[PDB]
């Protein structure tokens, strides 16, 4: 039993499910553990059948991850942006890097945390080796890539451009009325 | 619906009408009514009430069920302000009728009147 | 014009009471709903409508009927469909077109109604 | 045959049901190992279920683990606190660390403990590489993590933060009379 | 099939059930290999879904093993004493250390042991690494287990502490015959 | 559960099936990660199958990969003109080496990838060991491969040969609309 | 959800296939990855299996290999010849070394490959470490297998044995044009 | 999908079989790679339940591989020579070493390899570490062995048991045609 | 010349219908399909199609009829079938000539017009 089996009646049910697709029937994906290619694909993958069984619902996306690839994230985010129902984005455990990158890509107002939860974030990490010319090459792209990301950022939180730059410049960590604050999350759950 | 009556059924009528679930306007609307019949009933016993704003606004929350409708309105007005006028015109002060009121407390009580 | 609805003789029950089947019919001699129409009227054109929800027995006994011309009533008497016509009607050759899909670039789910 | 088979009776049922999905059944949830991210992120997944099932019934958690890293015991304990019903948990075998600490945020009257087991509880631990600059950022961090985790003792057990933290400054253990005491369970249970 | 099931018929059918499955039906469970979390769990789950089913028969529990983790093994023993019908322990193979300690952990008068097995007991084992005084830290706290552990032998065999405590300095082996002589077993099986 | 399960109504509405394969079903293919020979074949297999179901409709092909292997790729790109649907391809998370070159293969008017999307394109790679006589047959059939791929490139963009020669010299990085404008693709998808 | 399932109508209804199931049925089997004993003897059932299902119809057989084991890939070389029914093989990717071998045994007019395939043959490889005696029976192993390969490439190709003996001295590349004018395959397959 | 299933229709028509066992059902066994234990002791199931089946029918056993262990080896051949029906063995690819030996086992007259086989025989290989007096003990019964692998050999082949044993001392290898003179097997299968 | 499809009757809930529903049950007027049959035309012949489907608890009255020559309807008829000649047909042993064995060398492929 790593994943449980639940029970649900229906009209003849009967039938059984893996509680993970239990919780995907409720509009529920979770987004755990590294971002990576695979794992990407497959929320992807998620979010386009949630978006084609009901168009009009939201879909509730519970993340708690290290951070990650860019590219993979960057996939998640460009479908968030694409489909059409909102996506809500609720932070557990911790946001970080990539993590926080998306948290703050949920619909506007919809953005929630849980109160002893953090969030970290900080530019791009990358490398290279060989000849000089190409090292350019690869120099240059990876600075481009920071100010992409610059831009959402500051397009999503609501800070000036020159106040997203200051501050990733180095690990920056926020606790949860931090996040409010800030402008990554609009509100804190705290009980039922 | 659908799945009961039969098209030959259906394809008949004028029209279904559906009717929704009642709102929490609503339901200070039907206290209102439910406190009238109560006077009603009274005034067959010279009996005059005067219930206050805020005890309404407290029994239109007490009673309010989105699923059962306007019955537990009745249910709540019948707990709260028959039962004990009921002591009163059998044993006590209203007896001979008389004045009630009620009051809504600080605490969430019925502070009723005496008579 | 004879009519029956399908979606009325969806049930097992109800089927036997539109066949006129020995047990289970209408009446006592009624039969046999669709053996009276077709004896009352036997030139007549017979229109069923949305067969896809009839039971299987009337699917059946309309197989029967189809591969013989005649239906027996309850009480021992027959329908003569020698001169009739069979107009079924169905509403669902259309009803996957009607689907939306998946994907970020919708595609056209038109189908071959034949094939359904 | 790593997990058996057991099979129950309802209706129609039969039913065979993996042995832990016929206790999930039961509101009952086993917390053991380390505590991490899937992990955690399953234990969170199983209170949701239930809560949705029967708001009105309590949640049996039973624990015997060594510990684990924090950001993931915290979504458990906000999960605890937000979800409407009662969760009562109860240490068998060890709690140690994060385990200890997760122990004690069941519902007031419902801690409860075997006679032999063993609650043992210390400050947090960390670590870092890099610039003098970025040692001070992390530094910072955990600091705060420490601070936070005392406090929340100190609110669930009645003892002081004083209190709280001089005893936490190196490792404590309790045995089962001890924690009843000292304020982290409220009883032990013997015989049916 | 790397495990044997079996078909039985009761009603209907018939029915199919891996054979571990189809003995734990007959209130039978088997403890073998190193005493740990996992496995402990597995079987604490097992003895609570039998004392359900019946709480007025016994369980059989059938022990070979090597040895193993006392946390662990400690959540087993509280089970058996917790739960209402007896469990009766039955030894084949070998019982040593922690499985030892359980073996006489049974109810009284139902230890049983198969005559070519062999019952080894010893103190228990233990280490640490770190600064002085996390040094006397542990140290006390093994100290005080192995005082808790000898209490219970001595309690369970009849045996005076001053002797358990002798014959446990180094390991002894007993035989068959001499575990039921010692008092660790009430008697040896012979044929049916 | 790495992969959850969906269930969709049909006639009798009983049928599960893996996400993955629910999205076969609706013709959508995933292309991600390294191109190797098993990935390929799988993916080959799949496009077979789809064109057997239905000759006249379209096949979406979500592409999400670093490169790869040559060859192995190249059994994509044939077996995508061989069948007679056409093929769609939409880019997201990055197209990059082999990974670029299949996704410009898609039908003319049907390339299309998200917006914060990369691709990346360079001659290919290679190498050996040998003696001078096969260290000169190797060298001349991994040109022969550099030559051919630059003539599909021309083909598929519309840039002459001589430009498509001096952009693979070196890694070059192009964005969503240079993409667009140099001719990978046909157009950027935005919203629903 | 490594490889999709797939389901497809009859009379009920209730079939389920992993892909690859699906296309056995059409008379498909895939060649793919290294030749072995494991692999090479799969194959080898499936072709068995579709001869008795109808021996007056053609097998399809896509090859897509590196290379192999000699006495794997004759087993395969074998059954091709022996059953009844044509095996119509067509190359795509590569046919490398052994894969080529087969490639070229296929029915006679229906060897096929796709426009940017490559096939590539040489003379067998091997080694052994020994004494001069049994070096010297090795060595004379290795050099019948040679001239019998060769003499079944002149076969199949209709090159003279003098021609195929020159150009298998040395790694010898073929682009699909010149496979057809050599005489390993009949044709290039365009579209459908 | 490494295996992949086929249907066959009887009266109902459900039946779904892994490829493999559907040619059991046909009276098929397969021997391929390594010979060792647990293969052995599979087939060895497979005849014994054949045999059952049906006494009067021929059971079929396809050869190839490389060899394997003396030991596990020689429990096929006592149960061939024990069983009722006759066993028919075909070898293709390959047969060394215990597989030749198995190979010619089978029934006379029913011993056949397919043309482009390699039958090699060799004596049998071993070894040993320890005192001088255990040397001499088991350097005696590897020559005891190697003195009944011969015997068996001359019985079956119908070759002289000093024939035998001299073309032994060193790996000696056949060709099908040279098989068949030598005696190991009865014929050459060609085309259907 | 009376005829029965097989394929009619693959559920265990159909059987009563060629014989009738016990007494206090829906469907207790039929006398039976079958036994209403022969009880009216003594002399015929009977034809069950695709005997190869039928579900076993037909077999099961039939083996009664083989042997005895009748069967008792619902309400406690003999139905006499002494008269006539019963036709079952079936396509059962085809499926298993048609075929070959799979291998090198195949095995004897017609003594089974009979296992089957």
């Amino acid at each position: 039993a790593l994943v449980p089996m639940v029970i649900e009646q229906t009209s003849r049910g009967e039938r059984s499910f893996d509680i993970y697709s239990r919780l995907l029937k409720e509009r529920v994906i979770f987004l755990t553990g590294q971002v990576e290619d695979h794992m990407a694909n497959l929320i992807v993958a998620q979010m386009l059948f949630l978006e084609a069984e009901n168009p009009e619902k939201d879909i509730y996306l519970y993340i708690n991850s290290p951070g990650g690839v860019i590219t993979a994230g960057m996939s998640i985010y460009d479908t968030m942006q694409f489909i059409k129902p909102d996506v809500s984005t609720i932070c557990m455990g911790q946001a970080a890097s990539m993590g926080a990158f998306l948290l703050t890509a949920g619909a506007k107002g919809k953005r929630f945390c849980l109160p002893n939860s953090r969030v970290m974030i900080h530019q791009p990490l990358g490398g290279y080796q060989g000849q000089a010319t190409d090292i350019e090459i690869h120099a240059r792209e990876i600075l481009k890539v920071k100010g992409r990301m610059n831009e959402l950022m500051a397009l999503h939180t609501g800070q000036s451009l020159e106040q997203i730059e200051r501050d990733t410049e180095r690990d920056r960590f926020l606790s949860a009325p931090e996040a409010v604050e800030y402008g990554l999350v609009d509100s804190i759950l705290t009980h039922r | 619906i659908k799945k009961i009556f039969t098209p030959e059924f259906r394809n008949r009528l004028d029209n279904i009408i559906w009717f929704d679930h009642l709102s929490t306007d609503v339901i200070h609307q039907v206290v209102d009514k439910f406190i009238v019949e109560l006077q009603v009933q009274l005034d067959q016993k010279g009996v005059s009430l005067e219930v206050s704003q805020e005890a309404r606004n407290w029994l239109a929350e007490k009673g309010y069920d989105r699923a059962m409708g306007a019955r537990p309105m009745a249910r709540v007005i019948q707990d709260n302000l028959k039962k004990p006028l009921a002591n009163e015109l059998l044993f006590g002060s209203l007896v001979d009728g008389g004045q009630v009121t009620v009051a809504l407390d600080k605490e969430k009580n019925e502070l009723t009147y005496g008579f | 014009l004879l009519r029956f609805d399908m979606s009325e003789y969806m049930e097992r029950h109800t089927v036997s009471r539109l066949i006129g089947a020995p047990p289970g019919y209408v009446g006592f001699d009624q039969g046999g709903l669709l053996t009276d129409a077709v004896i009352k009227h036997p030139h007549a054109v017979l229109l069923l409508d949305e067969i896809e929800k009839a039971h299987p027995d009337v699917f059946n006994i309309l197989l029967q009927v189809m591969d013989n011309g005649t239906l027996t009533d309850n009480n021992g008497r027959k329908a003569d469909f020698r001169n009739v016509v069979l107009v079924m009607t169905t509403n669902a050759g259309v009803r996957e077109t009607e689907r939306k899909s998946i994907g970020l670039i919708h595609q056209d789910n038109s189908t071959d109604a034949m094939e359904e």
